[PDB]
């Protein structure tokens, strides 16, 4: 389930709240439907109480104030070991080659 | 200090309980909530960092003398936007809102001894001439000023005392 | 009444059992770049050194006027407000 809800945008930065229990640490993952598309932030600062500000892994056009967000519990993982080789790879490790799925055994 | 921000929520509280005629009952409902504001351990809750609707809804658990609607709905627009301390200073404001609307006001008299209670009824009633407004007295006693009187309504003041005369006779040579 | 409402308002804290901190105990409220304010500490003392979760220490530097602003001095990502 998501549990956080966007309350700012301003360019890149996302603020998001979220109950005072459920808090991501720094450097977590979230997770947004921008449209029919995913988009990921990253976990910055954790401001105030229940708020925390990111900074968005990708085009930051198309939010709207009041999204869920779904917090996930681990920073950005990559796919990691020899199912890497010859292929190329986005921050998020996804492939950007177009020859489909990476194979990865471990993260 | 909050005399700025207190003025929009002093006014928002004022023109509402007039709408209702309730202005009364909205008074002593202010002057519950900056009481509760001042408590040691409210206080303490204020200033740390809560999610505005948490605190809020903390501190209306704290007041049943709070009509259930329209109090704590100010409540709760004070808490959103952070400023639940301000209460003590939108009390004044809403009492002064009040004075104004009813053209009321209260005059400080200040003396080297008591007056003879003929002298304070010429003093209103030559202040309400002054003032379009109904005005209280409040007599006080200063020995420092020996003689004569200060009226003080408002920032207005009238240095009648003879201390006033010297200080200023000395101030010509 | 003028008294009596303040000895209300303390009955009904009591009731609802909101409570201030001890004075040597304090709540991580910020996190951010190896600074985080804490909230409490009435006995903080300018310099001190805090003790963290995970037996770690940190500075307290700023003795604001409602928290206290103070330094890790270790890795400082896994703290979180509410500790």
């Amino acid at each position: 389930m998501a549990t956080g809800k966007i309350v700012q945008v301003i360019g890149a930065v996302v603020d998001v709240e979220f109950p005072q229990d459920a808090v991501p640490r720094v450097y977590d993952a979230l997770e947004v439907q921008n449209g029919n598309e995913r988009l990921v932030l990253e976990v910055q600062q954790q401001l105030g109480g229940g708020i925390v500000r990111t900074i968005a892994m990708g085009s930051s056009d198309g939010l709207r104030r009041g999204l869920d967000v779904k917090d996930l519990e681990h920073p950005i993982e990559v796919p990691v070991g020899k199912a890497t080789l010859g292929r190329i790879m986005n921050v998020l490790g996804e492939p950007v080659d177009m020859k489909g799925e990476i194979g990865e055994e471990e993260r | 200090e909050f005399i700025t921000v207190a003025r929009p929520y002093a006014k928002a509280a004022f023109d509402f309980a007039v709408e209702h005629q309730s202005v009364e009952r909205w008074q002593d409902m202010l002057a519950f909530a900056a009481e509760v504001t001042k408590n040691e351990q409210m206080a303490e809750l204020l200033s740390g960092a809560l999610a505005p609707e948490t605190l809020a809804e903390s501190f209306i658990a704290v007041a049943g003398e709070q009509l259930d609607e329209n109090g704590q709905n100010l409540i709760r627009v004070m808490a959103e936007n952070g400023r639940l301390n301000a209460l003590p200073d939108v009390l004044e404001q809403f009492i002064h809102l009040r004075a104004v609307s009813e053209a009321t006001a209260e005059v400080d008299v200040i003396s080297a001894a008591a007056l003879s209670e003929q002298q304070l009824a010429k003093i209103s009633a030559a202040m309400e001439k002054r003032l379009s407004r109904k005005v209280k007295l409040n007599a006080k006693i200063d020995k420092s000023v020996m003689a004569g009187v200060i009226i003080r309504a408002g920032d207005m003041v009238i240095d009648g005392s003879v201390r006033g005369r010297l200080e200023r006779l000395a101030d010509v040579l | 009444n003028s008294t009596e409402i303040s000895e209300l308002i303390k009955q009904r804290i009591a009731q609802f059992n909101v409570v201030s901190e001890a004075h040597n105990e304090g709540t991580i409220v910020s996190v951010s770049d190896g600074v985080i304010r804490i909230h409490g500490l009435a006995d903080c003392m300018q310099g001190e050194m805090i003790s963290l979760p995970g037996n770690r220490y940190a500075i307290a530097l700023n003795l604001e006027r409602d928290s206290v602003g103070a330094v890790v001095m270790g890795p400082y990502a896994d703290l979180a407000e509410g500790m």
